[PDB]
């Protein structure tokens, strides 16, 4: 600190240590095809760094105000004719500091907030923040509660895939397959609006289980659901996977290689794509997944098209672990039974001193979280969710950092991007998967 | 200025003053803002946390002033000058009436008398009913009871009424003005602007609207400006010709006219105003104004009253006139020739 | 990796006062080259003379430093929002937001309320 | 001169007519401190404005001492823009953008360091300190070979 | 990538299958491409879906389902004395996550714990109920009302004259509402 | 519809009322009465219908809004309940202070609600009162 | 401020009922209410005179129990203890109590804040 | 919204356009939209449900067929 | 209605009764100790390994936090990057929290992931206002845009990092705003003005003030000290008696 005030040893720098490559076995100027001559600097005469700085290629702001930008992004594109030389998203116009805005905050009164950053994954993000404060508290939440998150974590992977897989469908310009799956969801939104009293933000997961029980004919429903829900995906199947022009729009686009794709922070079908078998839920087993059998959908080309195959099969796995937490759903309460974390009964709170007590602090003063920190990661829809929530011992959270996994996703575009023409810009917003609560938080 | 301000009815008002949260304690009442002044006005009343009535006759039309003030703010008031309770509901809660109504053209239930006149009358005969402090009424330059133009005869004869009902009345004479919006250089660059009687030589000293609306504002805390008569005009004087001149050194188009003559063009716009349902620009006495000649009429205050020194035209043609540049010329940098 | 845009200029650290003094040159020269580009770029109704006007008191603000990490900071603010202001991200709100178009004296701070 | 107010300071974007005339402001030239405040991106206000460092004392209608651990630092209230009323529906209203926020700190030091660093104006009090005294709970039944002076009650 | 340890066993593709060991006839793939014929089975779909009943509900006139614990607007309820429930402990102010809630109390003029002043500040509200889930007396409840859209912002201004006649008229179904989901709660 | 459910609906109805529903629901329904609101809006019920369709309300006035539902059979017409507001006894407990009239949105009106405060104001200022010299 | 739905506080009660109530008449004036429907406006009961027409539940034990009735629909349950010849009132809801004992010294009071009967 | 034409309306759907909602007090939000377009009409909830939104557009409807065009000119 | 053959209502199925309900307590802390002397020892070997950099590690349940000066980021994200025990080739996340009673406020916090051990781990150095950090772009291209969110929100250099500029606020932002002393509304607001016809900033008022209800946190400590769960393997030796 006081040192850097005059000149001293410069702080060492990643080109410092670089190292020159062995020419006895190098072989190749370039082993990525990414960087194989699709990229700014192919053309022209001079660079852009002297004499250049004058020219520009034809940019074009795409979005926010475009259907294929999904809402708020401002993707600045450099086009080549119609080729894409330089992709530079812009994001941050949709960042609310909702980071921020949780340090002024109980953890009961921040868990809402995480309803809205994947707003189509809802009860996924509840889970994340609810797994890393139970983390935090050193409690064990019940089986029923463990085993209505596995299901309503599935239900709600069923969710974003319909949005996020025909949402992709309808930029490369299939309109039907979008409206036969919104039917589906608007089914799924009744059974959040049945267990909480919201179809969006439910704000039914909870650090110590779940807000309430679920209703008497639930269940049922769901399995009645579930008898019918095979069908539709084998119709959104019979449209596009053997379609010649969707194998045309996808096959060999937005290509990241396996090694790439893990040096670029890509997680769920992103990463599965390129070929690693690598699912959070089967690597570190949270909740009731190590409970359940289910497959894991991996690509081999690393491409549109591989991870479209892998999303659709991801609907025929999270229908299949939902038919086994309806199976395997135990008796029990649905919160932990420690009146100083969970809201008591409010029978109790109006029968019982020590239950009155208990939720008047827990909703004034909030509960006290033991002091530390915590990683915590879970498989969300659109892949390695995580937050990084640091405990002052108090009732407020010191820190509560969300990472989102199209975060480090928009951020690949440009590596994996440049090259293509502007409707293969689209195809790989949309198989990427992006929602910008997350992205901005 | 201060942060107390007294009226003269004598209630003190104790402000709190930055922002649209604030507290500006006024209570306004602004008849004619839909217009092209009322705006700068209403804009500048409500960004600092006043209450302002804006009387309405179109409601699709007074949308745009709401965005001006804060929640309860801005309070819109669905009138007509010839429905005396919704005159007298709007100006009685009032610290300050600002009388803005005023229209070029006659049309088929407003003659240029009765729009005026009548108008004035009744909008001055309720401050005086309900005892409002304040009563800027903006006249027209030129503004004269022994003058023959329609427009300059009317709005003069109406600043008598004002004064007999309510001597307090602080009289404003504007020149033409010019804006955003405004009916001078928009006009110069437009196309249908083709019809013209004497050869666009008729002088004047034109005013930015921007610098009267600060100039109405200020009336309201220069409380010495009571029964006062003012002329807000601009540094230098110029014809149509001279301002149609730096129109075109702007947007760079060369703009042309047809001139007729007066007796043959006159009764050719008392038609088009007859027959068409639009503000055309055009009509008996919009001729007999383009004949006439702006005289500053001595004894009145200026800006220099209010502490203001006005800009000139000339540095304002860019910032205005861009939106009608070819594209070839846009990118080019402001003219200052 | 993603390329870097247009202006984008590696973060490095001065070497010496002398590194650092050719450095704070080099960004006055960049920005006062610029002002007749930002000018017809944001439709600024102004001359540049008050454009350069602005940036010189930018940098003057900043004369008295005699820290080589202090002026390093102040070094990377401009080069990103010189980058910012080239590539036309920012729009005519935000330059405009920057040119301004406290009370002079306690008796006059006082009579108005607190300035 | 002798801690005068500068009517000179620029203005930025942030200052209000509720912005205080400040006495000095960081340049950067000053000894062996970061002059934080100068690139932190806070307005001048900040540098115009005194700070409370201190330590909380006991609410006098609890027993827990909790709050009364570490050092808090909070911003003065001014005369004018601190609240008043909404026209509309009562609410307080406020200018003070400090108003709602505090720094806690390990040590007294900690917070003179920041406070330095940042360019505030800082006041300290410190804590009053309570004076022991040994209790005994056979007081209560002392002999007494005189008058009675009160009538102990329990 | 793979997992440490043996790797996974056959993780390893077969070897490329070459373009004469395709085991597709040519007849076949030659036909499959010049009849396009995979896009007709997608438009045979599309077929029976257009013989198929739609989904449309005929909005006002039929509504969607919602339940008991569906969060809309606010009501302040009564006992069925018409006494107000609100004792004014300030809990639901406390608790609400966008401060939208600003309550003023005092002893009213027999003495009791009464609110003075009740708002809801309706554009602050993000419909959590969590309000509801802290009153110790059931006094704050969200209605099965959705449809209360208006012309200006101060219209969403609630004050407790406007909370208090909400309750006074949808009671019948705050209660109803409250006696099909106490017992979860 | 379709054409056996449409000719069975309108041979039911009659083409007076086939022609009207093509006017307010733009749909030919057929069902039996359950009750009728307190604003005279009626409503059917048809468990042999399309799901979410098998309830539905005729509106009493020509510009029908949706907040014209009175509060109990709006929750009926949300299948929130089974049991009508005809057969619902939470519909009897007697509220001398319950609005006796019908109370709908408010707003585009001069009946739209006003906000304001109900409190007093924080500080009260002296009454000056100048004494004799 | 004309009609008297614009200057009664409640329909069943005309003055105010609290030390900081601001009086109807004083918040219905202002420009924000010069095209306004008065009896549109929300104007609730007054709670505090509907619960002053309940009769008194009169009862023989020392510590009478309410929980307002509602079962887990009511308040939490509190006690309230009838000794003093003076009705007593549960604190969340102000149903009226009395003990028999003093039936006789309440049934003389010239006026009381509850029906006896 | 400047580029588009007249007749035109807005429609604020949700309390965040409506007056922040529940980022009201955050230091990169805009509280509430009608601070840069006037609105006519607002949708409460967060969000609104689908038929809230009907309900509004319903309004908007409304509205427009209350409005007086051709006879607001006749009146000038 | 036409019922399918074969599907009954599921509701008419009678569920067979469940009356007492037996759940063991269980302390979720006791499952990480079969591994706790295995996170020592990896942490312990570390420390050995580059002891040029690395100041300390702890360890909590399963996660292995290891304290660095940053004048070691570079040689420290090679070293975890590259060996063979250290196959740690995704950056998870970079973040930073602000300590401002600490001379160096700023703790920057990456988290890694190998996917070929299963295995995660946290690495600590920190920064002040004016000290920058080596960036790790060369050796992650998905650090580019965390470094550049840290340096939006709390204001840290990463020296050698390309492109280098704000990420989610706004263009003309002055301002880190996840710093303590930054507040929590910030200082400025926009709208729109009727008289310039385009969007302004101005001083931030607001109509409500925020109520900072954090004076309601409790006079009495709830949680404690908690407990030691060190292995006997990192504990130092007791003398024995006599
Ligand atoms: C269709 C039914 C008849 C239409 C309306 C005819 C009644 C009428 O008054 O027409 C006269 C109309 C008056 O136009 P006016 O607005 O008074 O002139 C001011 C504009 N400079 O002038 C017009 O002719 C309007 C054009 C039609
Ligand atoms: C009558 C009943 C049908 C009525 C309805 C007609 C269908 C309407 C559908 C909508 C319009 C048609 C849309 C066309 C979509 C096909 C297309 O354009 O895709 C381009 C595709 C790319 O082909 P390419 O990449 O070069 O080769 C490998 C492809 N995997 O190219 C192709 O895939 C090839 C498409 C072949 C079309 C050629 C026309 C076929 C007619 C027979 C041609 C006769 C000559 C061949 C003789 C037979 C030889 C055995
Ligand atoms: N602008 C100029 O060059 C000069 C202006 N003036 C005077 O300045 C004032 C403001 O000027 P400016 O804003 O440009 O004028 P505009 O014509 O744009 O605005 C006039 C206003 O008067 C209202 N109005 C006109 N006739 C009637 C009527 N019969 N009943 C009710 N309201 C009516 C209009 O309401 P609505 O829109 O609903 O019709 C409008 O708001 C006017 O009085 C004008 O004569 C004088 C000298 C020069
Ligand atoms: P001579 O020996 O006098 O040398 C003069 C200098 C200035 C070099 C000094 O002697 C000196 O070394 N002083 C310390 C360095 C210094 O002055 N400042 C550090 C340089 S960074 C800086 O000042 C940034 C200023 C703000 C950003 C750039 C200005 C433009 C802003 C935007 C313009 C308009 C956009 C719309
Ligand atoms: S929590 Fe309920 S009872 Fe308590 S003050 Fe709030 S609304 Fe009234
Ligand atoms: S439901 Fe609305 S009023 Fe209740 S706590 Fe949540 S945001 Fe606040
Ligand atoms: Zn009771």
């Amino acid at each position: 600190p006081q040192d850097g005030f005059q000149g001293t040893r410069l702080i060492p720098t990643g080109a410092d240590f670089q190292s020159p490559p062995d020419p006895f076995i190098d072989e190749g100027a370039r082993d990525n095809a990414a960087n194989y001559g699709v990229q700014k600097s192919r053309s022209g005469v001079d660079e852009d760094s002297v004499e250049g700085r004058k020219v520009r290629h034809y940019t074009v702001n795409f979005g926010p105000q475009h259907p294929a930008a999904h809402g708020v992004l401002r993707l600045i594109l450099e086009l080549n004719g119609e080729e894409i030389v330089r992709a530079d998203p812009h994001v941050g116009l949709l960042h609310r500091g909702t980071e921020k805005l949780c340090e002024y905050k109980t953890y009961m009164q921040a868990l809402p907030y995480f309803d809205r950053l994947d707003y189509v994954s809802m009860m996924t993000n509840e889970q994340v923040f609810s797994l890393a404060v139970e983390k935090l508290l050193n409690i064990e939440i019940p089986p029923r509660a463990k085993f209505i998150r596995t299901m309503f974590g599935e239900i709600t992977r069923i969710l974003n895939h319909l949005m996020s897989v025909l949402s992709h469908a309808m930029d490369v310009g299939a309109l039907t397959p979008f409206l036969w799956g919104f039917e589906e969801r608007e089914k799924l939104m009744e059974f959040y609006e049945r267990v909480s009293g919201a179809r969006l933000h439910a704000a039914y997961v909870r650090p110590g289980g779940v807000h309430q029980d679920i209703p008497v004919g639930l269940l049922d429903d769901i399995y009645q659901w579930a008898t019918q829900f095979g069908d539709r995906i084998d119709e959104t199947e019979e449209m596009l996977t053997d379609n010649r022009i969707w194998i045309n729009r996808l096959k060999g686009v937005g290509v990241v290689s396996a090694a790439d794709a893990l040096n670029l922070s890509f997680t769920g079908v992103m990463l599965r794509g390129s070929g690693v078998p690598w699912d959070v839920r089967k690597s570190s087993p949270y909740d009731a997944y190590d409970q359940v059998e289910f497959d894991v959908p991996v690509g081999i080309n690393g491409d549109c098209y591989d991870r479209y195959l892998c999303r659709m099969e991801e609907f025929r796995q999270s229908l299949r672990i939902i038919h086994q937490c309806l199976n395997k759903m135990p008796a029990g309460p649905v919160r932990y039974e420690d009146y100083k974390i969970t809201p008591p009964p409010r029978a109790a709170m109006k029968e019982n001193m020590e239950a009155l007590i208990h939720h008047f602090l827990l909703f004034t003063k909030g509960y006290a979280v033991p002091p530390g920190d915590t990683y915590t990661a879970i498989e969300a829809p659109k892949g390695e969710m995580g937050v990084y929530v640091v405990s002052d011992g108090s009732e407020r959270p010191y820190r509560v950092h969300i990472r989102a996994p199209g975060f480090a996703h928009l951020s690949g575009f440009d590596h994996i991007t440049r090259g293509h023409l502007l409707a293969d810009a689209v195809a790989v917003i949309g198989t990427m998967d992006l929602v910008f609560g997350e992205v901005d938080r | 200025i201060s942060d107390i301000h007294i009226t003269r009815t004598g209630k003190p008002l104790i402000r709190i003053q930055g922002g649209r949260s604030s507290l500006g304690e006024h209570t306004a009442t602004v008849f004619g803002a839909t217009g092209q002044l009322g705006r700068y006005i209403v804009n500048r009343l409500a960004r600092q946390g006043c209450t302002v009535i804006v009387p309405y006759r179109e409601e699709m039309a007074k949308r745009h002033l709401k965005v001006s003030g804060d929640l309860g703010r801005v309070i819109f008031m669905e009138f007509d000058l010839r429905n005396t309770q919704s005159i007298e509901e709007s100006v009685r809660h009032s610290d300050v009436v600002y009388n803005l109504i005023g229209r070029d053209y006659p049309t088929k239930n407003f003659s240029l008398a009765d729009v005026h006149i009548e108008g004035t009358e009744r909008i001055v005969e309720a401050v005086a009913k309900y005892d409002v402090d304040r009563f800027i009424q903006v006249s027209t330059y030129n503004a004269n009871p022994d003058s023959t133009c329609e427009f300059f005869r009317t709005k003069g004869i109406a600043e008598k009424v004002a004064r007999h009902v309510f001597p307090e009345t602080t009289i404003v004479r504007p020149a033409p003005m010019f804006g955003f919006e405004d009916r001078l250089l928009l006009k110069l660059a437009s196309v249908t602007n083709l019809f013209t009687s004497n050869h666009m030589r008729e002088k004047f000293w034109p005013v930015h609207v921007n610098e009267v609306g600060e100039a109405l504002e200020r009336m309201l805390y220069d409380d010495s400006t009571a029964g006062q008569t003012f002329e807000l005009y601009g540094p230098r004087q110029y014809s149509m010709a001279q301002i149609a001149e730096l129109v075109d050194r702007e947007i760079y188009k060369k703009r042309r006219h047809i001139n007729l003559p007066k007796p043959i063009l006159q009764p050719l716009a008392e038609l088009i105003n007859r027959v068409l349902w639009w503000d055309t620009g055009l009509s008996r006495d919009q001729v007999e104004r383009e004949f006439h000649d702006q005289v500053i009429d001595p004894t009145a205050k200026t800006f220099k009253d209010l502490g203001m020194e006005p800009t000139d035209i000339s540095k304002w043609t860019y910032h205005y006139l861009l939106p009608y540049r070819p594209s070839t010329y846009y990118d080019l940098p402001p003219s200052t020739e | 990796a993603v390329q870097p845009t247009k202006f984008a200029v590696t973060v490095r650290q001065s070497r010496n006062w002398a590194d650092a003094k050719q450095r704070v040159i080099a960004a006055y020269r960049a920005w006062i080259r610029a002002a007749p580009e930002i000018q017809t770029m944001y439709s600024i109704p102004f001359p540049v003379s008050h454009i350069r006007t602005r940036i010189r008191q930018e940098f003057e603000r900043h004369r008295y430093v005699n820290k080589l990490n202090v002026v390093d900071v102040l070094l990377q603010q401009s080069n990103a929002d010189f980058q910012e202001t080239m590539n036309f991200w920012r729009q005519q709100s935000h330059v405009m937001a920057f040119f301004k178009e406290l009370p002079s004296n306690f008796i006059t701070g006082f009579l108005e309320g607190r300035n | 001169p002798r801690n005068a107010p500068d009517y000179n300071v620029p203005i930025d974007i942030a200052t209000s007519t509720f912005t205080p005339v400040p006495k000095n402001v960081q340049d950067g030239s000053e000894e062996n401190v970061v002059p934080a405040g100068l690139i932190s991106g806070a307005p001048m206000e900040l540098q115009a404005r005194t700070v409370r460092i201190y330590k909380p004392a006991k609410p006098a209608t609890q027993s827990g001492e909790k709050n009364t651990q570490l050092w808090r630092m909070d911003w003065d209230v001014l005369g004018k823009g601190h609240r008043w009323e909404n026209p509309l529906m009562g609410w307080q209203s406020s200018a003070d953008f400090m108003q709602g926020t505090h720094l806690t700190f390990k040590t007294k030091e900690d917070a003179i360091a920041f406070a330095e660093k940042q360019g505030y104006e800082y006041f300290v009090q410190e804590p009053n300190e309570r004076h022991f005294r040994p209790k005994a709970y056979a007081n209560n039944f002392l002999y007494s070979p005189g008058k009675l002076k009160h009538i102990r009650t329990k | 990538a793979t997992p440490a340890g043996p790797p996974p066993k056959n993780f390893r593709l077969p070897p490329p299958k070459n373009w004469d060991e395709e085991s597709e006839s040519t007849i076949d793939k030659v036909g499959k491409y010049f009849l396009m014929t995979e896009m007709l089975r997608g438009m045979y779909v599309l077929l029976e879906q257009f013989f198929r009943p739609p989904y449309t509900i005929y909005y006002p006139f039929e509504k969607g389902p919602i339940s008991p614990r569906f969060r809309g607007e606010h009501a302040l309820r009564r006992y069925p004395s018409g006494e107000e429930r609100c004792i004014a402990c300030k809990l639901c102010e406390a608790v609400c996550p966008a401060q939208a809630i600003t309550i003023e109390a005092e002893e009213r003029a027999d003495g009791s714990r009464r609110t003075t002043r009740y708002d809801i500040d309706m554009t602050k509200c993000i419909y959590c109920g969590f309000c509801q889930e802290s009153c110790p007396v059931d006094a704050i409840v969200e209605s099965p009302n959705a449809e209360y859209a208006t012309e200006t912002r101060e219209e969403l201004l609630y004050n407790k004259e406007k909370l208090l006649a909400n309750g006074d008229k949808w009671e019948p179904e705050l209660a109803a509402a409250i006696r099909a989901d106490a017992p979860y709660r | 519809s379709y054409p056996t459910r449409t000719l069975a609906n309108l041979r039911k109805i009659g083409l007076k009322e086939y022609f009207r529903q093509l006017l307010y629901i733009g749909d030919t329904k057929y069902g039996e009465l359950v009750g009728v609101d307190k604003f005279g809006n009626k409503f059917y019920e048809n468990k042999e219908e399309l799901p979410l369709r098998t309830r539905w309300v005729d509106y009493a006035k020509h510009d029908y809004d949706a907040a014209h539902i009175e509060p109990m059979w709006h929750a009926w017409i949300s299948y929130q309940v089974d049991t009508p507001p005809t057969r619902e006894p939470l519909t009897q407990i007697e509220r001398p202070w319950a609005p006796k009239e019908h109370v709908p949105n408010r707003s585009f009106t001069r009946g739209a609600y006003k906000p304001y405060n109900t409190t007093q104001p924080k500080i009260q200022s002296w009454e000056p009162k100048a004494a004799p010299r | 401020g004309r009609p008297a739905s614009a200057v009664m506080q409640a329909p069943n009660r005309a003055e105010v009922w609290s030390r900081s109530q601001r009086p109807r008449s004083e918040a219905m004036a202002g420009p924000r209410f010069e095209q306004t429907d008065f009896d549109a406006q929300p104007r609730p009961w007054a709670a505090i005179e509907l619960i002053h027409k309940q009769p008194v539940r009169w009862t023989h034990d020392r510590i009478v129990a309410c929980d307002g009735g509602g079962g887990p629909h009511g308040h939490p349950k509190i006690y309230i203890n009838t000794d003093k010849p003076e009705i007593a009132t549960c604190n969340y809801c102000g149903l009226p109590f009395a003990n028999e004992h003093h039936r006789k010294y309440l049934e003389s009071l010239p006026q009381t804040s509850y029906p006896l009967n | 919204y400047d580029q588009m034409p007249d007749p035109r309306w807005v429609i604020s759907m949700g309390s965040c356009a409506n007056g922040g909602g529940y980022y009201h007090y955050s230091y990169s939000v805009v509280r509430g939209c009608d601070r840069i377009v006037p609105v006519d009409v607002y949708v409460p909830g967060c969000p609104p449900t689908s038929e809230a939104l009907m309900y509004g557009i319903f309004q908007l409807q409304r509205k427009m067929r209350n409005t007086k065009i051709t006879r607001m000119w006749y009146r000038k | 209605v036409a019922l399918p053959k074969d599907a009954p209502n599921p509701r008419a199925i009678p569920r067979e009764p469940v009356g007492e309900i037996k759940q063991a307590l269980v302390n979720p802390a006791d499952k990480y100790q079969s591994k706790a002397d295995n996170l020592h020892k990896y942490g312990a070997w570390l420390m050995s390994c580059l002891p040029k950099y690395i100041q300390q590690f702890s360890v909590w349940k399963d996660e292995l936090t290891i304290y660095i000066c940053p004048t070691g980021v570079i040689p420290v994200f090679s070293f975890l990057k590259y060996n063979t025990n250290a196959e740690f080739t995704q950056v998870s996340d970079i973040t930073a929290v602000d300590f401002p009673t600490r001379e160096m406020r700023f703790e920057i916090v990456y988290n890694l992931l190998s996917v070929r051990h299963n295995a995660r781990i946290r690495v600590k150095t920190y920064a002040d206002e004016v000290t920058p950090v080596p960036s790790i772009t060369s050796l992650y291209m998905g650090a580019n845009w965390y470094e550049r969110e840290v340096y939006d929100m709390f204001g840290v250099l990463f020296v050698g990092h390309p492109d280098l500029r704000r990420i989610m606020t706004d263009y003309g932002f002055e301002g880190h705003p996840l710093r303590k002393d930054f507040p929590l509304t910030g200082y400025t607001e926009i709208r729109y003005d009727e008289e310039k016809k385009r969007i302004v900033v101005e001083p931030l008022e607001l109509t409500q003030a925020f109520r900072n209800f954090e004076g309601g946190s409790s006079a009495w400590d709830q949680v404690g000290p908690g407990i030691d769960r060190t292995p006997d393997t990192f504990k130092l030796p007791t003398p024995k008696p006599e």
